[PDB]
RNA sequence: AGCCAGGAUGUUGGCUUAGAAGCAGCCAUCAUUUAAAGAAAGCGUAAUAGCUCACUGGUCGAGUCGGCCUGCGCGGAAGA
């Protein structure tokens, strides 16, 4: 599962997810899954869907996955008061802007990678398209 | 299916032995295996015959390229082409004998010296 | 009208015939020493296909065809089995002369135009089994 | 030979774009050479199906502007984040 | 009779016919495949 | 779209298995006659047979097929 290594920082502030994202080309594949809705996607999420397309495969071709969960999120435990404290972090997440591109891949036919990225897409949280690379 | 282009190239082959054919019959086909229809190409082959299954609009103008113009009636109901490219003759005994020892189809309308035989008579052929 | 392969000196086993031939209101034994007093001619170790046209009265004729294009290239070969992975692995060579042998065996057995296209079609049964031509 | 046909635009900027796209038209511009830039407009949809072909990419178009036709090349195009559209587009006389 | 919120064809026998303002799935094969959605 | 006809040969392709014969599985997936017929899409047999499908010819006689972008609706939707 992603997690990054090591960072500078051990917890983060909450943010705010907004604004268009960058990288919406497919730099790397023939297709792509790209986000048209908007939000953060849980380490978890990204494992699921990508053992889900490289089930679909049957193991063939080639997969990148252009996002990384980087961000730290933190929770309170139960019967807990406010203050006292900032929360431990629980997970990771990947905060996603309309326009981005999480997956990629190619060595396969267009029919099977519709497919595949569809049965990706049912585990993310966020609504989902399908891209085809472009020249230029 | 057929492109437009097929449909050309096809009007083209079976214009094509139309001009070079002696005597052409036309019958019905139906009702018939591919195992008695591949024993009416042994013996088509073996009597120097061309056995075909073709459209009859498309036959329409395979046939408008002459002298088998009087064909163009024997194109509604199911239509297949014995055209005897080396012999005359040698189509119509074997239909007959085909159509009676089957007790299939029918054999209905032919032509030869640019004219239509009709059903009984082509045991001129 | 049942279709049979069986062995070329050999009939009336219960798995391979009594039932598939006998079930359809046929003489076992008078097919199995007809059968095998035809085909005592066929090689030792083809399977000649038999195909046994019955009628209603019981009383059948059969036509025995010629040994198969899959086992006359398992002996023309040289070969016992074919490949079990077919041109992927070769497990024998029949040149274009036992391709005409056994297509001039199924020029008696086929539908061929000229004696091109049964070796064709033997060419194949010469590529499903895995065996070159050589 | 794919042909464009467009209009000088008379204003400028995010206003005039937006509007120009609401209204399913959009902007691009042409410079390169000796003379000054020139910013046209084009029809989504005939631009749209006309990308849709590689060829667009790789070869020189004739946009008519005005009855006049200047040869061009693509050069840049920028595209709409999620949705299959053109935001805009830079040709370079050729 | 499967009854939820996503109805398919899962055979090519399978139909979609909408009755009483309510999505159906009749199958002419399987009566292991009849759905309405619900 | 619907109705009539065919959907064949080598062949039961090889391997394997008590049997694999299109249709347990593994592999090849060629060629013939062909209008058309995949070493067969599903059901079937102990394995077969058998019933359809892909595909074609006949009949019919003018539109028809499924993607895109969107507007407003449908289901999803159970509480004192
Ligand atoms: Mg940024
Ligand atoms: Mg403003
Ligand atoms: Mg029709
Ligand atoms: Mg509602
Ligand atoms: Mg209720
Ligand atoms: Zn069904």
């Amino acid at each position: 599962m992603l997690q990054p290594k090591r960072t500078k920082f051990r917890k983060m502030h909450k943010g705010r997810n907004r604004g268009l994202a960058q990288g919406t080309d497919v730099s790397f594949g023939s297709f792509g899954l790209k986000a048209v809705g908007r939000g953060r996607l849980t380490a978890r999420q990204i494992e699921a869907a990508r053992r889900a397309m490289t089930r679909a495969v049957k193991r063939q071709g080639k997969i990148w996955i252009r996002v990384f969960p980087d961000k730290p999120i933190t929770e309170k435990p139960l019967a807990v008061r406010m203050g006292k404290g900032k929360g431990n972090v629980e997970y990771w997440v990947a905060l996603i802007q309309p326009g981005k591109v999480l997956y990629e891949m190619d060595g396969v036919p267009e029919e099977l990678a519709r497919e595949a990225f569809k049965l990706a897409a049912a585990k993310l949280p966020i609504k989902t398209t399908f891209v085809t690379k472009t020249v230029m | 299916a057929l492109n437009l282009q097929d449909k050309q190239a096809i009007v083209a082959e079976v214009s094509e032995v139309a001009k070079g054919a002696l005597s052409a019959v036309v019958a019905d086909s139906r009702g018939v295996t591919v195992d008695k229809m591949t024993e009416l190409r042994k013996a088509g082959r073996e009597a120097g015959v061309y056995m075909r299954v073709v459209r009859n609009t498309l036959l329409r103008r395979a046939v408008e390229g002459t002298p088998f113009e009087c064909l163009k009636d024997a194109f509604v109901g199911p239509t297949l082409i014995a055209y005897v490219t080396e012999h005359p003759g040698a189509a119509a005994r074997l239909f007959k004998e085909f159509a009676k020892a089957n007790a299939k189809f029918e054999v209905k309308a032919a032509a030869f010296e640019g004219e239509l035989i009709p059903a009984s008579q082509i045991d001129r052929l | 009208y049942v279709k049979l392969q069986v062995a070329a000196g050999m009939a009336n086993p219960s798995p391979p015939v009594g039932p598939a031939l006998g079930q359809q209101g046929v003489n076992i034994m008078e097919f199995c020493k007809a059968f095998n007093a035809k085909t005592d001619s066929i090689e030792k170790g083809l399977p000649i296909p038999v195909v046994i046209t019955v009628y209603a009265d019981r009383s059948f004729t059969f036509v025995t065809k010629t040994p198969p294009a899959a086992v006359l290239l398992k002996k023309a070969a040289g070969i016992k089995s074919g490949s079990g992975k077919p041109n992927k692995d070769k497990v024998g060579k029949i040149s274009r002369a036992q391709l005409q042998e056994i297509a001039q065996t199924k020029a008696a057995d086929m539908t061929g135009a000229d004696i091109e296209a049964m070796t064709r079609s033997i060419e194949g049964t010469a590529r499903s089994m895995g065996l070159v031509v050589e | 030979m794919f042909t464009i046909n467009a209009e000088v635009r008379k204003e400028q900027g995010k206003g005039a774009s937006r509007r120009l796209r609401a209204a399913n038209k959009f902007p691009a511009i042409i410079y390169g050479g000796k003379e000054a830039p020139l910013a046209i407009e084009l029809d989504h949809d005939k631009v749209m199906n006309m990308q849709a072909k590689a060829e667009f990419y790789s070869e020189v178009l004739t946009i008519v502007v005005d009855g006049k036709e200047i040869k061009v090349k693509a050069q840049d195009v920028q595209r709409h984040p999620y949705k299959p559209k053109l935001q805009h587009i830079d040709f370079v006389r050729a | 009779m499967k009854v939820r919120a996503s109805v398919k064809k899962l055979c090519r026998n399978c139909k979609i016919v909408k009755r009483d303002g309510v999505i159906r799935v009749i199958c002419s094969a399987e009566p292991k495949h009849k759905q309405r959605q619900g």
